[PDB]
């Protein structure tokens, strides 16, 4: 459940398109370097972006490692082409390895996308175990509880208010603005709620209502999820 | 998958190939994301590959 092949063919022909072409020689050589270079600094970058990705971590660093391989291959090819700049054969061997190269970089990229978007959507369950907090919390948490939340909260109303903007469909901007509009009441119900609860914990009906109140949280979380990915 | 699939290739197009020219999945804008990181060390990388191969 990965499935990078598709996106990976809609970008094929860009890599393609540009791998196309248009004694020792020493300017080929300081060429190749540049390669190898830029090959060792994106390598450096990938490796920072796979170690503090919280999502895809042993998929993005296969990817890495990838990468590194082929351009390994690559660094060979071109050290042996400079090496005699006159020869087809090894023109090709190197062109075929850049080609090979620059969809390695691009699967990179897709997967390095695929977590930013896990990232993206873990505000909402970073908000919601916020919210679970304040359910289960003296009314000294609870103030303390909504205080956690409120800041997360306002990291997700940065994202969430992006997304609305980006909505084409006019009802589709509705549902987001409805759904981030069901959080927000339902959200202090949860604390006046969960305060009714500390104040009378032997009525049933205090518990019952808290334990209500959070399933109307989860199903405002969900909706702004659901207007998000659609 | 959704919206952030079906404009998956874009991002990545945009980021590696601009020239050839979109929701963000940006979380907080002092962060910056895998692929805005990404970007121009794999444009770079891409613009050598191109001086090298088309070496004459």
């Amino acid at each position: 459940e990965i499935r990078t092949l598709t996106v990976e063919r809609l970008l094929e022909p860009l890599v393609t398109q540009v791998t196309t072409l248009v004694g020792r020689s020493k300017k080929a050589h300081v060429l190749a370097a540049s390669v190898e270079q830029a090959t060792q600094n994106f390598l450096e970058k990938g490796e920072q972006i796979a170690k503090e990705s919280q999502d895809l971590k042993e998929e993005l660093v296969a990817a890495v490692e990838d990468v590194r391989k082929q351009g390994e291959t690559m660094r060979i090819a071109s050290s042996e082409f400079a090496d005699d700049p006159c020869s087809s054969v090894k023109r090709g061997t190197m062109v075929r390895a850049a080609r090979a190269l620059l969809s390695a970089v691009t699967r990179l990229l897709i997967l390095a996308d695929m977590a930013d978007v896990m990232r993206l959507l873990s505000h909402l369950k970073i908000v919601e175990e916020a919210l679970e907090a304040v359910k289960n919390a003296n009314e000294q948490d609870l103030a303390n509880r909504f205080k956690e939340f409120g800041k997360e909260m306002v990291k997700l109303n940065y994202v969430a208010a992006r997304r609305q903007q980006e909505l084409k469909d006019p009802h589709c901007r509705d549902e987001m603005a409805a759904a981030r509009g069901a959080l927000k009441k339902n959200a202090t119900m949860l604390y006046t709620a969960s305060q009714a609860f500390l104040r009378h914990p032997d009525v049933a009906a205090t518990r019952a209502n808290r334990d209500y109140v959070f399933k109307q949280v989860q199903e405002a979380i969900a909706g702004i999820s659901s207007a998000a990915q659609a | 998958d959704g919206q952030y699939a079906m404009t998956r290739a874009q991002r990545v197009r945009a980021a590696m190939f601009p020239e050839t020219l979109i929701p963000s999945t940006q979380f907080d804008a002092a962060h910056p994301t895998n692929v805005q990181r990404l970007a121009e060390p794999s444009q770079m990388l891409k613009h050598a590959v191109v001086n090298l191969i088309n070496y004459q």
